[PDB]
């Protein structure tokens, strides 16, 4: 995990990464609930770390969150 | 509900057509009496739970259900008629009107065609004609827009079923199928899925069934579509949905050069600056290549005619990634696929035509790599013999390629 965190956090590839990540998760989203803690633990760690960098980047990453929200 | 299930299957282990009737006492009148009354509430799940458990009773029985709710039909249907459908809530139209739609359909005869039931039909077209803003005003309130888009529904799947029926609007000649007819094109254009599914569904069903169509009220209907195809910078996602959607009904009702059109203005749209900057990010989420995508996504549905514009849209498409500098990725290649899996010998004999060149094999190559490209494989693996004896000629030949 972190590899994502990586590159999140770093400016330069923060706001494309975060699209992709955010429509990849997107299509998951409805295995956040399966009762398996292993499986929804890392799902949502994954939307921790998406948000986390929205937070980061202010003026950069709202429009790739927007469309999401 | 599981429990009501079991109790039902339980109690009902000795059933008799007797015993379910009222008499000319029956242990299942007053349960039969009950359960229909339920059937008109404002709360889907019972309205689902007591049909259930009346064709579940009736199955046992060995009976037909309408012969089990001819007694009691008064009981439901009399106050459904004693009031005016407009002004109740949102909820209890509802109920009223999908209580109507499923007691008119277990026999023809059940619902008699009298003054009541046309007026209810007319008050639910209104309905169904109104705007967001005149019912009750859309606040944009997530409730208000769930409740309008279910009474759109609702009022579309009744006047569907009454379709059905020869004696309504026959009995009349004023225009009553051909305003049916409009407002069920007004509702496919909507902006709620449901609703457009709907619809759909409906028209589709009365096209099956007519079997003909008279050519003002298709025209009338295909007009607004194609009205907003006349400008490119007018172009916008929803409009090409329609006219997916139309292209999906309408199958041999179309003409040629609307592909050409389209192309023209992707061409148009295609700026060589504007392709140059949106380079260098995640384009994928901008309007402009989600407009040709769109447009793209048409091709597949045209009819055979559209054949001859493949080497068209090809150039076209590699061009497009040549200037974005893609590779096995963009926007642009799921409904590629789509349309080019329509017409695999076609695509066979044209790559094969083209061999020498390297953009081309690699191209196909991509393709067939795609879990949804099976056809092209089963024609891949019939004519493997051709391939290789093409490409031994092309060996044969004594090139340097």
């Amino acid at each position: 995990l972190h590899i994502p965190q990586f590159f999140l956090a770093s400016e330069a590839t923060s706001p494309s990464f975060c699209g992709i990540l955010l429509r990849f998760l997107m299509e998951r989203i409805e295995d956040v609930g399966s009762a398996d803690i292993k499986k929804s633990s890392i799902l949502l760690r994954l939307f921790k770390l998406a948000f986390m960098a929205v937070t980061l980047f202010a003026n950069q990453n709202e429009q790739v969150l927007l469309p999401h929200v | 509900q599981v429990t009501l299930e079991q109790l039902l299957a339980r109690i009902t282990r000795n059933a008799k057509k007797q015993d379910c009737l009222p008499p000319p006492p029956p242990r299942l009148a007053q349960l039969v009496m009950m359960l229909n009354s339920e059937l008109a509430h404002m709360n889907r799940h019972v309205r689902a739970t007591a049909r259930r458990s009346i064709e579940a009773i009736a199955a046992a029985a060995q009976a037909e259900v309408w012969e089990l709710l001819e007694p009691h039909k008064k009981h439901i249907l009399g106050p459904i008629y004693a009031k005016p459908l407009r002004a109740l809530p949102f909820a209890i139209q509802i109920g009223y009107i999908d209580a109507v739609t499923y007691y008119m359909s277990l026999k023809r005869d059940f619902v008699p065609f009298d003054e009541n039931l046309n007026r209810l039909l007319m008050e639910s077209l209104a309905l169904a004609d109104a705007s967001d803003e005149s019912l009750a005003g859309k606040t944009l309130e997530f409730r208000t827009h769930d409740f309008i888009v279910n009474l759109r529904v609702s009022c579309i799947k009744i006047l569907s079923r009454a379709m059905s029926f020869e004696e309504f609007g026959s009995g009349s000649n004023n225009p009553t199928r051909p305003k049916v007819v409009s407002v069920f094109f007004k509702c496919l254009y909507s902006d709620s899925q449901p609703t457009i599914d709907a619809a759909n569904d409906a028209l589709k069903a009365v096209l099956q069934h007519t079997t003909k169509l008279p050519k003002d009220l298709l025209q009338s209907g295909l007009r607004p579509v194609l009205a907003s195809l006349q400008d490119a910078k007018r172009l916008t996602v929803h409009s090409l949905d329609n006219l997916g959607r139309l292209l999906r009904l309408l199958t041999t009702y179309f003409k040629v050069e609307i592909g050409t059109r389209l192309l023209e203005h992707v061409k148009q749209i295609a700026d060589p600056n504007f392709l140059q900057q949106l380079s260098f990010t995640f384009f994928e989420q901008n309007n402009a290549m989600k407009v040709i995508a769109a447009v793209f996504n048409i091709f597949h549905l045209l009819p055979d005619a559209a054949r001859q514009f493949k080497e068209r849209v090809i150039d076209n498409v590699l061009d497009l990634e040549q200037k974005l500098r893609r590779t096995h990725h963009s926007p642009f290649r799921l409904p590629l696929y789509k349309y080019l899996n329509k017409y695999p010998s076609d695509i066979w004999a044209f790559t094969l035509q083209k061999l020498e060149d390297l953009r081309y094999g690699r191209f196909l190559a991509q393709v067939l790599r795609h879990p949804d490209s099976q056809v092209l494989r089963d024609y891949g693996a019939a004519n493997v013999e051709f391939i290789i004896k093409t490409c031994n000629t092309v060996v044969v030949s004594g090139k340097e390629t």
